[PDB]
């Protein structure tokens, strides 16, 4: 759950939030949690295929670039139908080049709030490493 | 009196002036040479220049040790000497009693 409905909300405004998430009363009324939960969940699975690679992916914390980033692809999910030109398309797409950007180790996940983030120990691994007659016998 | 002057009493022979420093015995050498560095050799030869001559010789010790080739040399060198034969001699143009006495 890298974003939440209130910042959702607090990206989009309510009121298109209200008209995205509200297929069944027209003109709508309420928003829908269920179909925000799932578009925030679909946001979080796709970052975090782009992500494993790197850190672990059950962060116990969010870095807030990731919170904008989950935002604007769960809204650009929340859309049932989606065109190349339409701007909320070419946002996703800008957002889905900085993940690759991260995967690819050109950028780096920043501060979550005071700590750095949990890297992987992939470049870690080398053999156990044999050196003996340097032991200061 | 010994050959340097020094008054001599026969009381202190009966025991050894070690006797009395039971600590000594007890020590167990500290084996510098392992570990040894030319920077930390250079710092054991200047100390016991000043007089602590304990490292040095604990380091003499495991440099004889551990080194076959040193070994073998300074059996040689002491073994040629071990082999010679030996014998008691009086003073130049001596006497019958410092014939005898010898």
């Amino acid at each position: 759950s890298y974003c939440t409905l209130a910042d959702l909300i607090e990206q989009y405004s309510e009121q298109k939030i209200r008209e995205v998430s509200d297929r069944v009363n027209k003109p709508a009324t309420t928003i829908d949690t269920v179909i925000v939960d799932r578009a925030i969940a679909d946001a979080d699975s796709e970052i975090d295929l782009h992500l494993h690679g790197r850190y672990q992916l059950p962060l116990a914390s969010v870095p807030t670039a990731l919170k904008r980033i989950a935002c604007g692809l769960a809204y650009a999910n929340l859309h049932i139908v989606l065109k190349e030109e339409n701007p909320v398309y070419k946002t996703a797409e800008h957002l889905r080049k900085l993940l690759s950007g991260i995967a690819n180790g050109k950028l780096s996940l920043a501060l979550d709030a005071d700590g750095k983030p949990a890297p992987v120990a992939n470049t870690v691994q080398i053999s156990e490493g044999r050196n003996d007659w340097g032991a200061d016998w | 009196v010994d050959v340097y002057g020094n008054p001599i009493r026969t009381q202190q022979l009966r025991e050894p002036q070690t006797s009395r420093l039971a600590g000594l015995a007890k020590e167990f050498a500290q084996h510098p040479a392992k570990g040894l560095t030319p920077a930390k050799l250079a710092r054991i030869l200047v100390e016991a220049e000043q007089g602590n001559l304990q490292a040095q010789a604990e380091l003499f010790m495991d440099m004889e040790e551990r080194d076959a080739h040193l070994f073998a040399e300074m059996s040689k060198r002491k073994r040629a000497i071990l082999g010679l034969d030996w014998a008691v001699e009086p003073p130049r143009n001596a006497s019958a009693a410092e014939k005898a006495d010898a």
